[PDB]
């Protein structure tokens, strides 16, 4: 019923690794501070996204069991979840408590960041869907780990090995949901349901970036490998 | 070839 000693160890351990990320305040601070041109915004995105991938790799490598996976599967897992993890982290930052009105400003800044209207709709649709879940810090971290250790990812040769690693994280997440939100016996399933919506950002991610309202679309060497651009 | 990713996954 309650978390075992081992499950608390895993949770805290995963929480420690997740905290190594760039703090939410840092992101929202710069966005709210001053309106940037679509040019400056695109450059902010690439630098933010490059840092996020670097930290994501270090986070992934510390996930219990990931080191014993086939080297090519390791690559396949990171390459397949990098974009989803980035939008999930954006969702967390977007729905974080800010002073009155600020949330409207942040949303307005992003809406006019230079991103194509074509993609502004689904992105905010997902962001809002996430906010309605009243997720905790531990939930975001677990969900991100679950996203990374997805066995049903492409090019994965040994899916059973990945499954074994994802199971314990799901069990912990499930217990958390049944505790932090006893009133909603659908919270856990609803968290898992957002992951499918999260996957839709994969197919038209490159188009989303290339359609940025700027003249030049330059990315970092690391982003070129992880994303499908340039 | 994903050599940057491969590097980060090996010796940082
Ligand atoms: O810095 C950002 N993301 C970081 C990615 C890496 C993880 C940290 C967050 C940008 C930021 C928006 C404004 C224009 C500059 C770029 N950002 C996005 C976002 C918009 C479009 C794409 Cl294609 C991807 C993400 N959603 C956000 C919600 C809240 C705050 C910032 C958010």
């Amino acid at each position: 019923m309650e978390l075992t000693p081992d499950q608390q160890t895993l949770l805290h351990f995963i929480m420690d690794s997740y905290n190594k990320q760039r703090m939410p305040q840092e992101i929202t601070n710069k966005i709210l501070k001053e309106a940037f041109s679509a040019e400056e915004n695109f450059l902010i995105l690439t630098e933010m996204a490059t840092n996020h991938v670097q930290v994501l790799v270090e986070f992934t490598k510390k996930l219990p069991g990931f080191q014993t996976l086939d080297h090519e599967d390791q690559i396949a897992l990171l390459k397949g979840s990098a974009v989803e993890a980035m939008f999930l982290r954006s969702a967390e930052i977007f729905n974080k408590k800010l002073p009155s009105g600020h949330s409207d400003l942040l949303e307005a800044r992003i809406r006019n960041s230079g991103i194509s209207d074509e993609y502004i709709t689904p992105m905010f649709s997902f962001y809002k869907s996430i906010g309605e879940l009243k997720m905790t810090q531990e939930e975001y971290a677990l969900l991100t780990a679950i996203v990374i250790l997805s066995p049903d990812r492409q090019y994965i040769k040994d899916r059973e090995a990945v499954e074994k690693l994802q199971e314990p994280l799901l069990d912990v997440l499930q217990k958390l949901c049944k505790i932090h939100q006893p009133e909603n016996p659908q919270h856990f399933a609803c968290l898992l349901g957002r992951l499918t919506e999260l996957r839709t950002f994969n197919h038209h991610h490159a188009e989303m970036l290339m359609s940025w309202r700027v003249n030049d679309h330059k990315f970092t060497p690391l982003l070129c490998e992880i994303w499908d651009v340039q | 070839d994903h050599q940057l990713l491969r590097y980060l996954l090996d010796k940082d």
